[PDB]
């Protein structure tokens, strides 16, 4: 609330909008990218408190850690071939760095390796964090794989 | 309006059922049994008997006492708007007692004043027994000061 | 359906041989089926056994 | 169908789900009475010939 | 039996419904308990006469 | 023969014989009213009986007392009836009507009572106030009939007389039995005949909107129309539904036993259960062999998702292993000498061992004839006797458990060895995670909530102006507007501008008592409240309903109770009797408080919620000292509640029947009309059975068995509870069906459980499952037909009736609640066909003329009636699922058009413009002498408009309208966001729609709903009627845009689909191949196998959608919007009406363009809705697989579409499913013959059509 | 687990033990008594289904290929749709899914029986590559033939 | 004291088993949609279809090929345990030819 | 119970005590669900008297 | 069918040059800021590095 009394931004509330209105496809095609990303974010004004929470916990890393729930993710490892897993993933790989946890890159890179199971694999710790387990999983130091 | 104007009207005269409780255990078989065997010997009760005697005493507190005392109760609205006063709210609620009560309270100590009592029907020990289902048979509102 | 060939495709009306020849191709589609042919609820006092 | 379509629960542990679903149809001693009816089914032939 | 019967008393004399101090219904089999009933007479047979 | 002869050609119009034309339809509406009660009884005296129907009579029924030792008179000046059996004993008895009667003016043998009677009620005599208390109160019981009696026999007696039913499908007659073999008729009969002996009129009573009167013969018993339509009950569902002869000469002795008891509605409500007790749950004791259902509750354990894995073949094992049927049944039967019917139904029961469609059948046939009247008592009976009860909290919290008081209310330690700390615990988290949420805090939420309570019956609304009177305030009393003193929207509107500390006192006015009836069950009494304790009441329902949306998630239907009776599977059913007589202060509210007081506690610190400010108050909550900490909005709203909770209801006590009884008195009963009633009654059973399965198991057992079941056999995975009833779902295991015994053990402790802290749970394990009164054995449904009955209707007030023009919607309810039962079709169609000419003419007394209003067949047809045999067609030639309305007017239409030609061309009309749709023959001429349109045109009339009409003072409106305005603001910032959208939408939007839906219409829209209950007389009734003249008199040229759009496309049908479900599997009662058209349809379509308020509200595009406006309005406007062009700042704006935020207003209105939408989402568009016939089946499977275009054909370039405006697919497969599935017949798949124009034409009419609203 | 008591007997009798020799003959007798006979064993195998139904972890959810295949992206001008197409022929006959756990629990059993598919799902003599409904109907019966 | 499998097993060392994509079925899923593939990439053969179609094609074939099942993990490593654990608890003892 | 488990140590030569099945974990159990780690702790802080 | 390619790679990039004041401000004034409210505290700053 502090922050928000004296910070200085504010929603442009149509840049979402102006911007991706002149995205360019045809009508024929099924599934359109701009109104995948354009409805499944919403701006909705209640996220800044978020935001500005988000951004105070770098006060205090040492006894709050502030994540990302399990809700935000994918929830079934997803697919590259699925655009709007595509998208959800743009949304992690952008969210991810302003946490305070300190296992947010293999968060971000155990995201894609869940994003794409099948495509390949790869040399990994055991048989129980194999590839295809969940992203939030891991969120320790040891959990980090020698890959 | 005494507490026991609607409790001395009872063709068994309601005290002289509650002195019918001490056949619900067998071990008691006496109304003096039933005084040392609720309490503790050091004037504190037993939670495990009262427990049971309340069990037992619930059934005789609200199938006759609740329609008899909201006949009373309309008597007493037929003439006049009065003082009433009773024991352990309940009855006043559940016996349908139109008007404003209110849970008041001594400053003092109250049962040791039922143990000076003298020439009060049933035991010395009968009063307290009792006196402790009335509080129990009462809700857990504010006792709100006399005053 | 060689009869119904017959009528005049553009010209299809609603009779009683319209609705009994669906009918019996639903009936035929429901005997066709490879485990109602040899499923069957009540004992022999063989299989029982 | 069912090859394509395949699916665990979120959060299933092995030993407990075969616990709970392997236990209850181990109070049943119905396997044992077929022993000795085969008993008198081979006492029988060879009382036969 | 008389485990159930001590164990009924038990919670008569803990004042609770399930005794907690329970003296059957364990996990450990005692299937080869005997007591001394009146079935057995001194030399080792029924008591039926 | 009599109707025989009035009725030559009309009885095989509409039995397939002959066709049906327009003009006997209309001679059998004049034979119809042109018609009397003795030619009533004289054309029922005339059919002989074929020595079945027969039975003894005993005279004991008639021969009565007096009611002057029934009733007496309260020591506070009441009314009140003397017991005699049990304290249910409370209703009118059948005893000394004749005496209390004054004959009728113009008539001879009939009348009502003398006024003197009431003249010295008025000054006070006791006799006469028990005299006028008894006079009304059978009025009242009389009263409960829709229509004249006479003429539903007269309905059954036309039907009927037609004979034998051929069958197209089974190619054979039906061989149900005729006139000659029912025991109602003869019975009913016998009794007119009786009662009225060989006095000269016949008829023992005539009903009236004025009033029922009665005849005055010396054996009139008052309660004879209650056992009379329970005759004329059973002798619909006889001939329209194939009961068997025996179960139907049961159920008359049952009603003939009632009416010869003490008193009739008392045997009704303890004899209810002999049916199911005897039949229902005493069956199946040894099977051998059959077919049951196979389902499976998935893995996500909310998703009312059912995958049906198929038949599966039955086993011995699957017995009954429910316990004993045999004492307490004997008992009943033994108690009110009955032993005879019990000792028949537990004889037939036991000769049936396989589950076919025979022993369904015959368990619909038990459940069908039992009695189906309205238990009508006085009202200050039900007050006195349902409102004076208290629970039995036999282990309450011991007083030192508590802490010292915050405010009003203590709080629970948590060292304490009650029960009610995990209730403490599930609300303190529920409310501290529910304020967590931002989602609570939007203001337009704030709004929706506000309004959300302007719904429900508002009463009170006097009690609320003077009580606020008394509080010395100036009021707006608002002069000269019609309906608005009984009204909520009044009561709103006076609090519009007022501070919350001036208004905290007005919490405490008392309640008013709003009545209804029930089927076999007491008179249920709603109770409102008035709009600043509903207002006040609010974080109660939003913590209620985030344990019922979130965290035990159970419930807010019908293969949920497939599942539960499934037979390795076990169900149990409980209930409590009285719910709202349970939830008190003593247990419940003092720890629900407490609870969602502190809950917020750690989020609430200095929030403000609207309307409320912050306080503070003290604490002896450690204990130790004292101080006082300030208090935030959510504990401010609980600390006002504490005090109301904690203190009691006032409730006012006004009725029509006695004469002047007025009263209040304190009742500690949850109300049952709030906000706050069914979620908060769910979220208790809820947490309580969650309680029982956490620690109160395995406190108190044993054995390892019950123990071991119930650790498996948690809330998240076995629950579900709405408000009265409950169920288990116990798992069946690999060994089968779980030994019995552990059971009851368990539901006996369940029973322990709810009396040793006030409830009573009413527990049911029979092998069968209930759930909201729907009956399922083995995994199939019971179609209940009590619970629909055709003759009766509630009305537990004296106020008098609607005219005619409702009675006959009512017909067509009835109609559609036959039909969603498994009823014979050959027989109730034809029916139905009968009682809806029964009620088609009128008799007016307009002036000057006599007038007579008239509807065609077509008015019906457009509302759902299926034709038999039109225009020399095949008889019984497409079923009653059309849609009811242009898309099935359409179906069938298009289904026999060729055939229509042809008799077209017979009796020639023919003019030489080929028209694409009838080629040569015209339409204008024979369609208008057919009256087509004029019954078509008629049905889109609105009907019983009432209208203010008055012209009333538009300044005192005006300024309502901005207090009304007033209350709907508490933000301006929602001001400013519509405000900014009205200029949006002034620049781009406006124009093209014709009708923005907004959010500034919605005073205008609440005060044109709040004058809708004016219930005024002459003027616009007069408007209406010559409304309907010129209607009728008014030659028209086509048909509606809508359909001459639709005319031009064609299908083409071959193929019948596969099947979906065994068909040797029951899976409804009353459907078989002898019902075979609606089995047929629903072994071929498939039963539907989800809640529907789930993909329902899938389809709803707002993601909360709610407004209080008909959000359908909203995204089919948004649609429309999209459709015709419009670009973005036009949409935002449509969505700015609502105004959300503008931000994701702007990104839902730039999502809604490129997103295809689902099928159902454009039927709004056109204004479609699927039809409430369809839920049943399985329909998005046959819409998004079956109906298609490109056809088997190939392309054809006439069945093309543009790329753009592919919104017409979706429509092209609600036509196309509609003309595959109106005929009999199975489901067959449809491809699409060309549609004449191109699809660029054919939309370019559909944007024509939406260029107009 | 099971348990038995480590105590003095008190020696019982439980006749159970045979030899191989006897099963052996069992064997014989019913195979004997299955000969040729096609209901007999349909009721076991379907037994043995069912159990298999309670037993087994793993749930069918047929709707999870509807939820992949929703995601595809085409054009709609092109009317030959391969994703509706499969989806509707996925579709399975009369709602029977016990056939997998009939085939699963018919490897007990080859000597007696021998689990063939129908002949109704081979494409009718349409062998038209062309025809992408053949097409996905070699797709179905390949992927089914292995079980 | 042998049940003949028709299909390879090995057993499961976790006991919270979850997704990999390596056995014979998951193998023969894959090989028979990359020959479906190279069905519709025969140039002289099929070449007369729309290479939108071509390429929806594709797609839905490798997403059909990239499905996410459980039931040949189940059908490998979980499935004969049971029937192992089944087996003898049978009416009608088995009856296996190699 | 806390006192007969302190009282069994002079009775030890005719009455045994134990720890019964129902407060053990269900069914084994995994060391993922927490329910079971903290039965655990309850039992092993019991188990030693 | 390579419309969604290009309008894909469209999006993309046009996503990445969409104009946003947001970053700087992490960059530039947000620390600024909170340093001079981080004295301004009842809870005083207490970080791990």
């Amino acid at each position: 609330v502090l922050l928000q009394r004296i910070s200085p931004l504010q929603i442009d509330p149509t840049i979402i909008s102006n911007t991706m209105s002149t995205v360019s496809e045809s009508t024929t095609q099924t599934l359109s990218p701009a109104s995948s990303i354009l409805g499944k974010l919403r701006p909705s004004n209640s996220d800044f408190s978020s935001f500005r929470v988000a951004l105070a916990g770098w006060l205090y890393n040492g006894v709050v850690t502030t994540v990302i729930d399990d809700s935000s993710y994918p929830k079934d490892g997803g697919s590259v071939t699925s655009l709007e897993n595509l998208w959800d993933f743009f949304i992690l790989a952008l969210a991810l760095p302003l946490t305070t946890d300190p296992c947010a890159p293999v968060k971000a890179f155990m995201t894609l390796a869940n994003m794409m199971v099948g495509f390949e694999t790869i040399p990994m710790d055991n048989q129980i964090y194999t590839q295809s387990r969940r992203a939030s999983a891991f969120s320790t130091p040891h959990t980090w794989p020698r890959c | 309006v005494d507490s026991d104007e609607v409790g001395e009207q009872m063709e068994p005269t309601f005290e002289h059922a509650v002195m019918e409780i001490y056949k619900g255990i067998a071990g008691v078989d006496s109304l003096d049994d039933l005084t040392k065997w609720v309490l503790n010997s050091d004037l504190v009760p037993h939670d495990d008997r009262l427990g049971q005697l309340f069990q037992a005493f619930l059934p005789l507190a609200k199938d006759l006492l609740a329609p008899m005392a909201r006949q009373f109760y309309d008597n007493s609205m037929s003439e006049g708007r009065l003082l009433t006063f009773a024991h352990a709210d309940s009855e006043l609620l559940n016996a349908n007692y139109f008007g404003h009560l209110l849970r008041l309270k001594i400053p003092y100590i109250t049962e040791v004043n039922l143990m000076i009592r003298k020439n009060r029907e049933g035991g010395e020990l009968f009063q307290l027994v009792l006196s402790y289902l009335y509080k129990m048979y009462a809700t857990s509102a504010q006792p709100k000061w006399f005053g | 359906a060689h009869v119904a060939s017959h009528g005049l495709h553009g010209n299809m009306t609603l009779t009683s041989s319209e609705i009994q020849r669906h009918i019996t191709e639903f009936i035929s589609s429901w005997q066709n089926h490879p485990i109602v042919q040899v499923s069957a609820d009540v004992e022999n006092r063989k299989t029982a056994q | 169908v069912a090859l394509l379509s395949g699916k665990y629960p979120p959060d299933l542990v092995t030993n407990v789900w075969y616990a709970d679903a392997i236990y209850p149809m181990y109070a049943d001693t119905e396997v044992f009475s077929n022993l000795q009816r085969d008993v008198i089914t081979c006492e029988a032939v060879q009382t036969l010939v | 039996d008389e485990a159930d019967d001590a164990t009924k008393k038990q919670a008569k004399d803990t004042e609770k419904a399930k005794a907690q101090v329970t003296y059957s219904d364990t996990g450990i089999n005692n299937a080869n308990e005997l007591s001394r009933s009146g079935n057995v007479d001194n030399e080792g047979g029924s008591n039926q006469k | 023969s009599m109707i025989l002869t009035q009725f030559g050609p009309f009885i095989e119009s509409i039995s397939g014989i002959t066709d049906q034309s327009n003009d006997v339809f209309e001679n059998a509406a004049k034979a119809f009213s042109m018609f009397t009660r003795s030619d009533v009884y004289k054309a029922l005296d005339e059919i002989p009986f074929s020595e079945d129907a027969m039975l003894p009579i005993p005279p004991t029924i008639y021969t009565k007392p007096s009611h002057d030792s029934y009733y007496y008179i309260d020591a506070l000046n009441r009314v009140r009836r003397k017991t005699y059996q049990g304290p249910d004993d409370v209703y009118v008895p059948n005893c000394s009507i004749v005496e209390l009667l004054e004959p009728h003016e113009t008539l001879t043998s009939y009348g009502r009572l003398s006024e003197a009677i009431e003249n010295r009620a008025k000054d006070g005599d006791s006799q006469a106030r028990i005299a006028t208390t008894y006079g009304r109160i059978a009025e009242s019981q009389a009263r409960q009939i829709k229509a004249p009696l006479e003429k539903f026999v007269l309905a059954l007696l036309v039907a009927e007389a037609g004979g034998s039913l051929y069958d197209p499908v089974l190619q054979k007659y039906d061989e149900i039995p005729g006139l000659s073999h029912n025991c109602p008729l003869w019975c009913f009969r016998e009794i007119c005949r009786h009662i009225s002996g060989p006095l000269p009129d016949r008829a023992p009573y005539l009903y009236l909107s004025a009033g029922v009167f009665w005849l005055m013969s010396p054996r009139m018993t008052s309660a004879i129309p209650p056992l009379l339509s329970d005759l004329v009950n059973l002798a619909i569902l006889q001939q329209t539904a194939g009961l068997d002869p025996s179960l139907v000469r049961l159920g008359v002795q049952i009603c003939l036993h009632a009416a010869a008891s003490s008193s009739y509605a008392w045997f009704i409500l303890k004899t209810k259960s002999i049916f199911p007790q005897n039949t229902l749950h005493s069956m199946y004791e040894s099977l051998e062999g059959g077919y049951c259902p196979n389902l499976e509750w998935l893995e996500p354990r909310s998703d009312y998702k059912f995958m049906y894995m198929g038949a599966m073949p039955l086993s011995t094992k699957y017995a009954r292993s429910a316990p004993s049927n045999d004492k307490k049944a004997r008992e009943l039967g033994e108690k009110y000498g009955l032993s005879s019917v019990v000792s028949e139904l537990r004889r037939r029961t036991k000769t049936y061992s396989k589950h076919d469609f025979t022993s369904v059948r015959y368990i619909r046939d038990a459940m069908a004839c039992t009695s189906g009247i309205f238990l009508v008592r006085t009202p200050t009976e039900t007050v006195l006797q349902e409102y004076t009860q208290s629970p039995e909290i036999k282990v309450p919290i011991p007083q030192k458990d508590w802490t010292g008081p915050i405010g009003e209310i203590r709080i629970l330690k948590d060292t304490t060895s009650s029960i009610a700390r995990y209730l403490y615990r599930t609300w303190y988290l529920a409310a501290a995670r529910m304020a967590a949420q931002p989602r609570t805090w939007d203001p337009l939420f704030q709004a929706i909530m506000r309004s959300q309570y302007v719904t429900a019956r508002g009463g009170s609304g006097a009690t609320l102006r003077e009580s606020l009177y008394a509080i010395n305030v100036s009021l707006p009393d608002f002069k000269g507007l019609p309906v608005k003193a009984a009204t909520k929207i009044f009561q709103a509107a006076q609090l519009a501008n007022l501070p919350f500390s001036h208004t905290s006192v007005a919490i405490l006015a008392d309640t008013s008592m709003g009545l209804r009836n029930q089927v076999q069950r007491r008179p249920r009494s709603i109770m409102p409240l008035n709009v600043p304790q509903q207002q006040v009441s609010a974080p109660h329902t939003l913590t209620a309903d985030y344990i019922n949306y979130h965290m035990n998630l159970s419930t807010t239907v019908i293969p949920l109770g497939v599942y539960a009776s499934s037979p390795p599977n076990q169900s149990i059913n409980i209930d409590i009797s009285a719910c709202d007589a349970s939830i008190t202060w003593d247990f419940f509210l003092s720890v629900i408080m407490a609870a969602i007081h502190e809950g917020v506690a750690s989020s609430s610190i200095g929030k403000p919620f609207m309307g409320v400010p912050a306080s503070i108050v003290n604490d002896e909550s450690v204990v130790g000292v004292r101080a006082a900490r300030p208090i935030s909005g959510m504990q401010n709203m609980i600390q006002h509640l504490s005090k109301l909770y904690k203190r009691g209801f006032s409730y006012r006590v006004n009725d029509s029947f006695s004469p002047g009884n007025d009263f209040t008195h304190m009742t500690t009963t949850f109300p049952s009309g709030s906000t706050a009633t069914s979620t908060e009654h769910t979220a208790n059973n809820s947490t309580m059975m969650e309680t029982f399965l956490t620690v109160w198991g395995p406190e108190h057992t044993d054995d390892p068995d019950v123990l071991r079941l119930m650790k498996s056999l948690t809330i998240q995975r076995n629950y579900v509870c709405q408000g009265d009833d409950g169920l288990m779902i116990i798992d069946g295991n690999t060994a089968g069906k779980v030994n019995s015994e552990t059971i009851q053990k368990m539901l006996e402790l369940i029973s322990k459980y709810g009396e040793e802290f006030g409830w009573k749970y009413d527990i049911a394990y029979d092998g069968t499952a209930e759930y909201l009164k729907l009956y399922f054995i083995f995994g199939c449904r019971i179609p209940n037909l009590s619970r629909h009955p055709i003759v009766g209707k509630e009305r537990a007030n004296s106020s008098a009736e609607e005219p005619w023009p409702a009675i006959l919607d009512q017909i067509m309810g009835i109609f559609f609640n036959g039909v969603h039962d498994g009823l014979q079709w050959q027989r109730w169609i034809r029916y139905s066909w009968a009682l809806c000419c029964a009620f088609s003419r009128q008799r007016t007394m307009t002036g000057e003329s006599v007038g007579y209003l008239q509807y065609p067949m077509w008015s019906f047809v457009y509302w759902g009636l299926p034709l038999v045999k039109v225009f020399g067609s095949d008889p019984w030639i497409f079923s009653w699922y059309m849609p009811t309305g242009d898309l099935g007017m359409y179906s069938w239409i298009s289904l026999i058009r060729p055939l229509m030609t042809r008799w077209m061309v017979a009796n020639g009309y023919v003019t030489d413009k080929c028209s694409p749709v009838f080629g040569n023959a015209d339409y204008r001429k024979c369609f208008n002498e057919l009256k087509l349109y004029q019954g078509y045109y008629m049905a889109q009339l609105p009907r019983n408009p009432k209208k203010s009409g008055r012209a009333a003072p538009r300044e005192v409106r005006e300024q309502f309208t901005q207090a009304l305005s007033d209350y709907l603001m508490q933000n301006p910032e929602l001001k400013s966001r519509v405000l900014r959208g009205r200029s949006e939408w002034e620049k781009y939007g406006a124009g093209i729609i014709h009708n923005p839906p907004s959010l500034f219409d919605v005073p205008h829209k609440w005060y044109q709903g709040a004058q809708e209950a004016a219930t005024a007389t002459r003027e616009e009734l007069a408007e209406m009627d010559e409304t309907l003249m010129r209607a009728r008199k008014h030659s028209y040229s086509s048909f509606s845009k809508l359909l001459e759009a639709y005319l031009l496309v064609k299908w083409r049908m071959c193929e019948a689909r596969e099947p979906s479900v065994d068909l040797r599997l029951p899976l409804c009662a009353g459907i078989d191949p002898l019902n075979s058209d609606p089995f047929l349809k629903m072994v071929s379509v498939g039963p539907m196998l989800q809640s529907t308020r789930k993909y329902f509200a899938q389809t709803l595009f707002m993601a909360k959608t709610v407004s209080g406006l008909d959000v359908n309005a909203i995204d089919s406007a948004l649609l429309r919007l999209r459709t015709l062009g419009a670009d973005k700042k036009a949409l935002t704006a449509q969505l700015l009406m609502v105004g959300l935020q503008e931000s994701e207003a702007d990104a839902l209105a730039g999502k809604i363009m490129l997103q295809d939408v689902n099928t159902v989402q454009l039927a709004r568009v056109v204004n479609l809705a699927v039809p409430d016939t369809w839920m049943s089946l399985d329909f998005d499977t046959m819409f998004k697989h079956h109906v298609k275009l490109l056809p088997k054909d190939g392309r054809h370039l006439n069945t093309d579409i543009p790329p753009r405006m592919g919104w017409l697919r979706a429509i092209l497969r609600f036509l196309g499913a509609g003309m595959a599935m109106t005929a009999t017949g199975v489901a067959v798949d449809i491809y699409l013959e060309d549609i004449h124009g191109g699809g660029r034409s054919l939309g370019q009419r559909f944007m024509t059509w939406m260029r107009q609203e | 687990t099971v348990t038995s008591p480590y105590a003095p007997s008190v020696n019982r009798l439980m006749p159970y033990r045979i030899s191989n020799a006897e099963r052996q003959i069992s064997q014989i007798i019913r195979v004997m008594n299955i000969g040729n006979n096609a209901t007999v064993i349909q009721p076991v195998l379907q037994d043995i289904s069912v159990l298999l139904q309670r037993i087994s972890p793993l749930q069918i959810d047929p709707t999870i290929i509807s939820n992949t295949m929703s995601t595809v992206s085409e054009s709609t001008t092109q009317t030959l749709s391969p994703a509706s197409s499969i989806l509707g022929k996925l579709r399975p006959s009369n709602s029977d899914f016990s056939s997998f756990r009939v085939a699963l629990a018919g490897w007990l059993y080859n000597g007696v029986v021998t689990t063939v598919i129908d002949d109704s799902s081979y494409p009718k003599d349409g062998g038209s590559v062309t025809s992408l409904e053949n097409l996905w109907d070699f797709f179905i019966l390949a992927l089914a033939l292995p079980l | 004291e042998v049940l003949l499998l028709p299909i390879d097993h090995q057993p499961a060392n976790v006991t919270t088993p979850t997704l990999d994509f390596t056995n014979e079925l998951t193998n023969w899923r894959a090989r028979v949609c990359e020959l479906m593939k190279n069905l519709v990439d025969n140039q002289r053969y099929q070449p007369g279809w729309t290479q939108s179609l071509v390429s929806s094609m594709r797609g839905t074939l490798g997403k059909l090929k990239l499905i996410k099942s459980m039931t040949p993990m189940y059908l490998q490593q979980l499935a004969p345990v049971e029937l192992a654990v089944i087996a003898p608890m049978l009416p009608f003892p088995p009856f296996q030819v190699p």
